[PDB]
């Protein structure tokens, strides 16, 4: 098993910029190496093969060099349609092996999330479940931590986290956190709290309510 | 030089079998190896094995030897991949590749789940009802199967300020949520409705967002 | 693209 070490694993980039992405192999692959790109929910598309051959149809903006162990992909000036994940693939030997991937996003000024908390709905309550929802929306960068506190104590299971992709106009990210409890457990407690940790601040950002109505 | 064309999405029961197909178009089928590749958010991309339709020789990743069978049919220029004894861990996107070209992938979902309509909850702001410039409203669509659900705000009419979060698995069923931010004066003066449709059960739901209390 | 292996 030949190891492929792709770096970096995520990069914050500007449109117009020149980017370089790399793959080191654990043994000489003799330039048998492809470079491919994957866009959200989309089949991979090869860009380069044999280390430097361009693929019919690929802008001349892409270019790849290397030999031996260290291989490289350069994008001379970045375009909006270039955004996705870049992989590398050695096929010198079996088994074929790939790199972890290199995720590109658009850099922007840092923005703190806008937090919203939602008590269960009456229709939910009337069927035995209680979902407490927290929206952390429009923030940057992607790194965020959420903890749930029921009456002052942290609650780990039943929490469900979902991330949107980088937004095409404003470039921010968004996430929803759903805490599922039963109605009996929900009714046995009073103060439900949302806490968000983000680079934009020291102290986490906290949202709460009280079931007896704050 | 042209394409690889893969079979459709597959929903199978644990312990059953699946035969996927990869149709090769516009190149000499007997001159190139077809390789099959698995993708999943936990493992990344992994190589299952390959087949040379000329010689009929195959090479396998040691991890899939005994699980996966690679065959090819010259007369229909189709490569097939058989997967036996399926489990939730075989749930993934399977690709055939020529190393340069890639088919579009088949989604394989291993599950016991039966088709089930979703439950839709209107998500109104916390009592107190903030007094800022805008308000966020939400809608929570819980417990459906299978995966495809479609969600709009006001039948498509409300489109900006919306966020719709990718569905995730909870206790074997799918859960999804959505959020819209509108200015203070909009709601509750004008109604907002969350419209949800689940084609697999043919469920059509319109839930309005009334103020709490 | 390599082919035989």
């Amino acid at each position: 098993d030949i190891k492929m070490t792709q770096s970096p694993s995520s990069m914050y980039t500007s449109l117009g910029e020149r980017v370089t992405i790399t793959c080191k192999a654990s043994q000489d692959i003799n330039s048998f190496l492809t470079w491919f790109l994957q866009k959200p929910g989309k089949s991979p598309k090869t860009l380069i093969y044999r280390a430097n051959r361009l693929m019919i149809g690929v802008p001349s903006r892409f270019s790849g060099s290397g030999s031996g162990q260290t291989y490289s992909l350069t994008i001379s000036s970045l375009e909006y349609e270039d955004m996705g994940i870049y992989y590398c693939l050695q096929y010198d030997d079996f088994p074929l092996t790939f790199g972890a991937g290199t995720k590109l996003d658009l850099k922007r000024a840092d923005a703190a999330p806008t937090v919203s908390i939602f008590p269960p709905s009456s229709e939910q309550l009337t069927s035995g479940g209680a979902s407490v929802v927290c929206f952390l929306n429009n923030f940057y960068p992607k790194e965020i931590n959420v903890k749930w506190k029921i009456d002052g104590s942290e609650r780990q299971n039943g929490v469900l986290d979902s991330w949107t992709e980088q937004d095409s106009k404003d470039s921010t990210y968004s996430m929803s956190s759903t805490l599922t409890l039963t109605k009996d457990e929900y009714e046995r407690h009073n103060s439900y709290t949302c806490e968000a940790t983000h680079k934009t601040s020291t102290s986490p950002i906290v949202k709460s309510f009280n079931r007896n109505e704050c | 030089q042209d394409q690889l064309q893969q079979s459709g999405a597959e929903l199978v029961r644990p312990g059953a079998s699946v035969k996927l197909s990869c149709k090769a178009l516009g190149y000499i089928f007997t001159d190139y190896e077809i390789h099959w590749v698995k993708q999943t958010p936990v493992h990344g991309l992994e190589w299952i094995g390959g087949i040379h339709p000329g010689s009929s020789g195959t090479a396998y990743n040691q991890k899939f030897k005994g699980k996966a069978t690679l065959t090819a049919d010259k007369s229909s220029t189709t490569a097939f991949m058989e997967l036996s004894s399926l489990t939730s861990e075989d749930s993934a996107v399977y690709y055939c590749t020529r190393k340069d070209y890639w088919g579009q992938g088949t989604l394989v979902t291993v599950s016991a789940a039966k088709t089930t309509a979703p439950s839709v909850y209107p998500l109104v702001p916390v009592c107190g009802g903030t007094t800022g410039s805008s308000v966020t409203l939400g809608c929570l669509v819980k417990g459906y199967f299978p995966e495809p659900v479609t969600l709009t705000w006001n039948s498509g009419s409300l489109s900006s300020g919306v966020h719709t979060f990718p569905a995730l698995l909870q206790s074997g069923l799918y859960t999804l949520s959505s959020s819209v931010t509108v200015t203070s004066n909009t709601w509750p003066s004008q109604t907002i409705t969350c419209n949800v449709a689940h084609p697999a059960s043919s469920t059509k739901v319109d839930k309005k967002i009334e103020p709490r209390v | 693209l390599k082919g035989p292996l």
